[PDB]
């Protein structure tokens, strides 16, 4: 005859969480930039025999 | 295209808990510290005090 509860009392449980982060960054950029590719010497000939 | 579709922002907590009859239970807490220096400068003139 005996009868359940309506429910159980659970444990309670506390969660703490931590969550760091650090970040550092550094960029430069220095000096001179000449140019690569320069067009050469040229040359030409062209004649007419007849 | 003129339909605004707006964001949110939200604070939401959706918890199951047990407790006594009137007691005061915590159930989400946050502390969130945030920090960002950027700093350009000059090769040698940065560093000059003041």
């Amino acid at each position: 005859l005996a009868t359940p509860s309506p429910f159980d009392m659970e444990k309670m449980v506390w969660l703490d969480v931590n969550i760091l982060e650090i970040r550092k960054s550094v960029l430069e950029n220095f000096g001179v930039d000449w140019s690569k590719q320069i067009p050469g010497p040229f040359a030409a000939f062209g004649k007419d025999f007849v | 295209n003129g339909f605004t579709v707006p964001g949110f922002i939200t604070r939401r907590s959706n918890a199951e808990i047990n407790v006594g009859d009137g007691q005061t239970m915590v159930i989400s807490g946050l502390v969130n510290p945030k920090t960002a220096k950027n700093v350009s400068k000059l090769p040698w003139l940065g560093d000059i005090p003041i």
